[PDB]
């Protein structure tokens, strides 16, 4: 039942995201209400989160592939829909597997940004 | 075949029509957004115009009481496909039909719609090319023509479209009474305790000369007309988007229907041609007759 | 696709797409060096200041002529369009290589400058009944010449 | 958006037509009668399935000790053939039907919809969505 509910919620959010994309393309981003902005952000994270690197492409892409368990995917998407991961950057979901990969990528991005800012302050 | 190619050509034409209408939608949205800037800069020019002309009044006494010409200046769009704005304006005018009604509409559609419906209550119309920005000169031209149409006119009612939001375009009215009636009301407000909100305004006007008062009257009438035309243009652009979206949906439905017919027709044509060929082959086979076999039947 | 019934906006993608569509017009097959050099020149924006009507004439001058040598301004040591044996060097070494990239850019810049200075300037000043026809005939001939 | 009486009842009827398993005759006809007589006007469209589930399976009147009917209760499946005999509008089964419908509507609007309209927590929103999903699939 949890799997079905999560899948239906994801489909509904994606459909609403298409509607909101059309709206903003007509009017603009700033015209969306507070709920619409949150929906757009969550839907963009979902779209970025549906991508995955395959182990077959390790030689070419050079990045390790991921094999995501069924329950792991359900839990990750359920948490994302509720809004627990509203602070993680959008790009942290791009080409990752599971939720732990998202956290690791977010931490690495934060560390890289901190190092770059620290280097900038020196010069 | 030909019918298959007929449907193919029809579908191609619908696709071309859809592309052109989509380009129209993009162009209209560009001006909608480009002239959306008015929304930030509106709702502040007409503040003392309210005091000059804003009056909560009945819709019957003001109409029946007058025995002189009642000028009406409906605002209408030059190009169609706007939506129901012109129809609603015409309905509002029709509800206010009177022997004293005089029309000086604005826009080609308004002229073409009020000339036939109201031939004896129509004098002439104003037309503006949507090339420049709606400026004060255009409003002055409208006001001067309205005065020359009927100088001894009880009032000058301007009917336009107010763009509340992207999807809401209501109908609004500006009433501009004659100089004499306005003077009488102004004096009553200045003297009597009634119209307490205009007391200071009326007394300030009275202290000044009469030429200044007349200039004030004309200036604020022009401002009201300018506001009306600007809001009508914005509503027209928005209103136009709804019509263009409706046309796009209709064209898409037609494309889907024609594609279904095209697929069905090609399948039927292939089946019919194959059946015809097989029927001819069967007819040829049937006419063939097996002759006597010249073989050693006994040798077996 | 979104400007069929409206005035177009002359952005970089369109300013180069128009030239690319203009360059694809040809009657006879093109030698690899000529075609690749012309495509590279149009790709880096050397034809931004050249009118779409004169693209064929510009390409013809680039291939069958040498403006730098004509005006005694060429400084390249080996990279000239009349050296037809550079085709295999270009095939082995891409145009985006330090061996050929520098001289290629120098030649393209010089050719574009000389063209805009001498030829297109006179083209825009054509006002007559016979010069216009002569220019039209020249453009048509260059269309099917390269 | 002008919502007249026909529009409200039509929307509620369309909501009630959503089914997964076949419904017993008494339950379906009782729910249809309740919707037709305007007992679901105050009930939101998204809570119609939950309202129907409470009406059929649960019994608010018995739960809160405010039941007055003598025999007409939804848990008495034997009433199906009595309803089928005369009608739902017969003087025998009309008064008690109206009484129980009114009590159920009053209790629902007082207790369940009032709380459902005061849910903002993300966890509570998910719980409410799960409840609605379960109800829509079971009566
Ligand atoms: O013969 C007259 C008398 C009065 N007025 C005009 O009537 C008005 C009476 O105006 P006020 O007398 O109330 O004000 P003020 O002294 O501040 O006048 P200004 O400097 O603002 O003008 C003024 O605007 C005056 O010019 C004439 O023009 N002619």
């Amino acid at each position: 039942v949890d799997h079905y509910n999560v899948a239906q919620d994801v489909v509904q959010m994606l459909t609403k995201y298409r509607e909101l994309q059309d709206i903003i393309a007509v009017l603009g981003i700033d015209e969306l209400s507070e709920e619409d902005k949150l929906i757009v952000d969550r839907a963009r994270k979902l779209v970025k989160f549906l991508s995955q690197p395959f182990q077959v492409a390790e030689v070419f892409t050079g990045m390790t592939g991921h094999y995501v368990q069924l329950d792991d995917t359900i839990d990750s998407f359920s948490g994302l829909l509720m809004g627990t991961y509203d602070q993680v950057p959008e790009m942290a979901f791009y080409m990752v597997g599971g939720i732990n990969s998202v956290l690791e990528k977010a931490k690495k991005m934060a560390e890289e940004a901190a190092e770059l800012e620290k280097m900038r302050r020196a010069r | 075949s030909g019918k298959l190619r007929l449907y193919k050509e029809k579908l191609e034409g619908y696709n071309r029509f859809y592309s052109i209408v989509k380009t129209i939608k993009m162009v209209t949205l560009a001006k909608y957004r480009a002239a959306q800037g008015r929304i930030r800069t509106r709702d502040f020019s007409l503040r003392y115009t309210e005091l000059a002309f804003s009056k909560p009044q009945a819709s019957r006494d003001a109409v029946v009481a007058a025995k002189n010409a009642l000028v009406y200046i409906p605002i209408t769009t030059n190009r169609g496909s706007c939506g129901a704005l012109n129809s609603n304006i015409v309905r509002c005018i029709d509800s206010v039909v009177s022997s004293k009604m005089v029309l000086m509409p604005v826009g080609k559609r308004g002229i073409d719609s009020f000339s036939k419906l109201y031939p004896d209550e129509f004098r002439y119309g104003i037309i503006n090319d949507m090339k420049e920005s709606m400026h004060f000169g255009y409003a002055t031209f409208v006001i001067e023509n309205a005065y020359e149409v009927s100088k001894d006119a009880d009032r000058y009612q301007v009917i336009f479209n107010r763009f509340v939001s992207a999807g809401v375009q209501r109908n609004a009215v500006y009433n501009i009474p004659s100089y004499e009636k306005w003077k009488e009301d102004l004096a009553d407000a200045a003297s009597s305790d009634n119209q307490k909100n205009r007391y200071l305004f009326a007394n300030a006007l009275q202290n000044e000369e009469e030429q200044l008062i007349r200039d004030f009257f004309d200036f604020h009438a022009a401002l009201a007309v300018l506001n009306a035309v600007g809001e009508n243009e914005l509503s027209e652009q928005a209103a136009r988007l709804v019509a263009v979206e409706g046309q796009l949906t209709n064209i898409s439905s037609l494309q889907q229907r024609t594609s279904s017919l095209y697929n069905k027709t090609r399948q039927f044509g292939i089946t019919a041609a194959l059946i015809e060929i097989l029927s001819a082959m069967s007819s040829l086979e049937g006419n063939a007759m097996k002759g006597v076999r010249r073989n050693k039947f006994w040798e077996g | 696709a979104d400007s069929v019934g409206g005035q177009q906006v002359q952005t970089i993608p369109m300013i180069r797409g128009a030239r690319f569509v203009a360059l694809f017009n040809q009657k006879q097959p093109s030698y690899f060096m000529n075609a690749i050099v012309s495509l590279y020149a149009c790709l880096n924006g050397y034809l931004d200041d050249v009118k779409v009507q004169y693209v064929k004439f510009y390409e013809y001058l680039l291939v069958h002529r040498d403006l730098g040598i004509m005006y005694g301004t060429a400084k390249n040591k080996f990279f000239y369009m009349y050296v037809q044996e550079l085709n295999y060097l270009i095939r082995f070494f891409t145009l985006n290589s330090p061996i050929l990239h520098g001289e290629l850019e120098e030649m393209l810049k010089q050719h574009t400058h000389l063209f805009l200075q001498h030829y297109q300037s006179k083209m825009n000043a054509i006002k007559s009944e016979k010069d216009v026809k002569a220019l039209k005939n020249l453009l048509y001939s260059c269309k099917r010449a390269v």
